[PDB]
């Protein structure tokens, strides 16, 4: 309906607990692995957030896999504070990681953290 | 919070 | 750390992307029952946004069940504007509608909700 | 979008 009511911090206060859910480790369904190092998990978090999660969980035969392995030359810091912003709208983007965060959100297809690394490059150079 | 969108 | 960068829109788009895996049934890991009406859902979303459904998925017997059936005094109605409100942030509240959505709300312990709730009503009084 | 939190 058009006679809706809008509830502003909603979508925030999931986001936090679907994040608390991660940290506890409840209902996480699929363990990430980069280069030995892993990474539990929901399926559905990842492929909201990631161009690649998505086409992969949405895969007929890749859908039903408990571990992904990523590709040997994504950065496991990279992988870990990409994750981190999925689950929380944050990103700590460091002189010393923006290019592995840049490397892995571009593998990852993730568009606007992409766009925001060139942007803080670009003002370095 | 409530908002009309 | 406390230097990092947020994007804004980033729960809302999570939220979106969520609610059309919701409409494709895609990851729909639940059937909660209402008087004979089933509703497909994600566990973790119906976690997210209700003390019950938090109540219900975090017992270690109950977060194997694929079928969850509500008390029969539930109405259908009421339970479908909340799970599109779980999903949205958009509460679809009516005259016609309001007595159900807010002992829906209750009985999910959907706190702003009733809250909300009870001020339209108490203007109405 | 990005600000400071
Ligand atoms: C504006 N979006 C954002 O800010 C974040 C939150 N998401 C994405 C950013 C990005 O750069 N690429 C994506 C690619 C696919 C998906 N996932 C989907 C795309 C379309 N339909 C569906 Cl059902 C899904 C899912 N699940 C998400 C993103
Ligand atoms: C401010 N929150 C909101 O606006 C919406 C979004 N959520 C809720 C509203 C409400 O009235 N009651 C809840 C009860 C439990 C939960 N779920 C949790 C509570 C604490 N820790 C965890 Cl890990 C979960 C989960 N999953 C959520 C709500």
């Amino acid at each position: 309906a058009d006679s809706c009511i809008q509830f502003t911090r909603h979508a925030s206060d999931v986001l936090l607990n679907l994040n608390r859910l991660r940290s506890r480790d409840i209902l996480t369904d699929v363990v990430i692995v980069v280069s030995r190092e892993q990474f539990r998990a929901h399926k559905t978090v990842l492929m909201a957030c990631s161009g690649l999660f998505y086409s992969i969980f949405t895969d007929q035969l890749k859908c039903n896999l408990s571990v992904i392995n990523l590709d040997p030359e994504i950065n496991p810091e990279g992988f870990c504070i990409l994750l981190d912003f999925m689950y929380t709208s944050r990103l700590n983007l460091r002189e010393g990681n923006i290019m592995a965060v840049m490397a892995t959100a571009m593998y990852l297809q993730m568009e606007h953290v992409v766009d925001t690394c060139r942007k803080f490059i670009k003002a370095s150079e | 919070a409530w908002v009309i969108p």
